[PDB]
């Protein structure tokens, strides 16, 4: 499920909604010979708790 | 940066492209030398085709 | 607590350092010169080190019973570390240097809340000043708080084969390393250097003063040379190996310069970019606070 | 000491060295690209 940053300004008051943060802590990481990259993710949201 | 390009001739796709995705986070101003263009002015009204 | 010694936590001898030199372990000035020095056409210049940035990441207390000193040892010399640089371990240890904390650093290595009886741990005095000084390389990664790294190496060299009249100088020649060898030499002492709590010898190396610091680093001169070595092999470029009579021996290819990567994938341990990133604002303290 | 398995003479049986993987597996082989140079005419032979 994912949830737009234009909503995060109009949510009412007292309606809690559920947002789910992703881990990946293990995850294998890729082999030696494969593509590249080019100017990658960016993410908009955090929790302050934790 | 103010980095200036001469010619593109190895420009490998995926490296040629990373230049100009740098240009937009973080404020790089390239170059080229070898493009001919015939750009001309144009009115308010009708703007861009 | 154990209090503190005076002339060091380095002169306890609970815990000391013993390079495993194949079936019989020694001591790290007893291994130091099977190694011999080929001086080639090359030079490097010492240079001035930049001073680093007070900003330690601020105190956040999240729940993880943090093995602070455990990440540090792994990153420098552990193999093939992953996800060294992550910003939540070192956060936590910056409410060390805290003037009155319910957190005490175990003499084991983990990290505590409040408190326990079952565990003597260093008192709270001497983790202060220390964390005053590591909480720092928290954020060695950022943007614009990063440190360097091709150039901090130009004293990396003169400590591992420094000359004495060149460590008296500025400049030295550009040394190549080769020493006997027993194959899986290399990556075998990478494996034993990960177990020295690491953590003793720089918990000290802030707490110590003006006499009692004169004669520590004129003692364990050797502690640190030795995992300087084990470190700067990761970063030199070629490894070549040498048959001669019934003898094998390995050659570490440029002691001074970051090649930026490889040395041998398979003949050593190696550095991801996330590494340079590390080892580098490491270097940056201990050096700078070292000398 | 300790006299090498050869040159003693009797049969034995002793240890080896193995590995896990299949080895030439990996989902994956070296993937490169080429770009071409353009022109024929006005290439560099002249390097000695």
């Amino acid at each position: 499920q994912h949830v737009d940053a234009e909503s995060i300004m109009t949510a009412p008051k007292g309606k809690l909604f559920h947002l789910q943060f992703m881990d990946g802590l293990l995850r294998p990481e890729p082999s030696a010979f494969d593509p590249p990259a080019s100017g990658e993710d960016m993410r908009l949201i955090y929790p302050l708790q934790p | 940066v103010h980095m200036t390009i001469n010619e593109r001739a190895g420009m490998s796709k995926l490296v040629a492209d990373n230049i100009i995705a740098s240009v937009i986070k973080s404020n790089w101003v390239v170059d080229i030398h070898d493009i001919e263009y015939t750009a001309e002015v144009m009115t308010p009204s009708e703007g861009y085709t | 607590m154990l209090q503190q010694p005076t002339g060091g936590y380095t002169t306890l001898e609970q815990f000391a350092f013993t390079i495993r030199n194949d079936g019989t372990n020694a001591t790290p000035t007893q291994f130091l010169q099977l190694l011999s020095y080929e001086a080639t056409e090359n030079e490097l210049v010492k240079k001035t080190i930049p001073t680093p940035e007070t900003h330690l990441p601020s105190a956040r207390n999240v729940p993880g019973n943090v093995y602070i000193e455990d990440a540090i040892t792994q990153a420098l010399f552990g193999i093939s570390a992953q996800n060294v640089n992550a910003h939540g371990y070192f956060s936590r240890l910056s409410a060390l240097a805290l003037p009155n904390t319910s957190a005490r650093l175990g003499l084991d290595g983990v990290i505590y809340n409040s408190e326990t009886i079952n565990i003597p741990f260093y008192d709270p005095a001497a983790v202060a000043n220390f964390a005053a000084t590591y909480a720092k390389l928290g954020n060695a990664s950022t943007p614009r708080y990063r440190a360097d790294m091709i150039d901090i190496y130009a004293h990396v060299g003169l400590e591992l084969a420094g000359t004495d009249a060149e460590r008296a100088a500025g400049v030295m020649p550009v040394k190549r390393a080769k020493f006997d060898s027993w194959e899986g030499s290399l990556i075998s002492l990478s494996r034993d250097v990960v177990n020295w709590k690491i953590l003793a010898f720089l918990i000290d190396l802030c707490s110590l003063e003006g006499e009692a610091l004169r004669a520590f680093k004129t003692r364990n001169r050797d502690v640190f040379r030795m995992m300087l070595f084990i470190m700067s092999t990761a970063v030199a470029a070629n490894v070549v190996n040498r048959k001669v009579t019934k003898r094998v021996d390995r050659v570490l290819e440029y002691i001074g310069v970051n090649s930026m990567r490889t040395a041998g994938r398979t003949a050593t341990i190696t550095y991801d970019l996330s590494r340079h990133e590390f080892a580098a604002k490491f270097l940056q303290l201990t050096f700078t606070r070292w000398n | 000491v300790g006299i090498p398995k050869l040159e003693v003479d009797h049969i034995s049986f002793s240890n080896v060295v193995s590995m896990m993987t299949a080895n030439i597996r990996t989902g994956d082989d070296m993937a490169v690209e080429r770009v071409n140079p353009d022109d024929v005419r006005a290439i560099n032979i002249r390097n000695a």
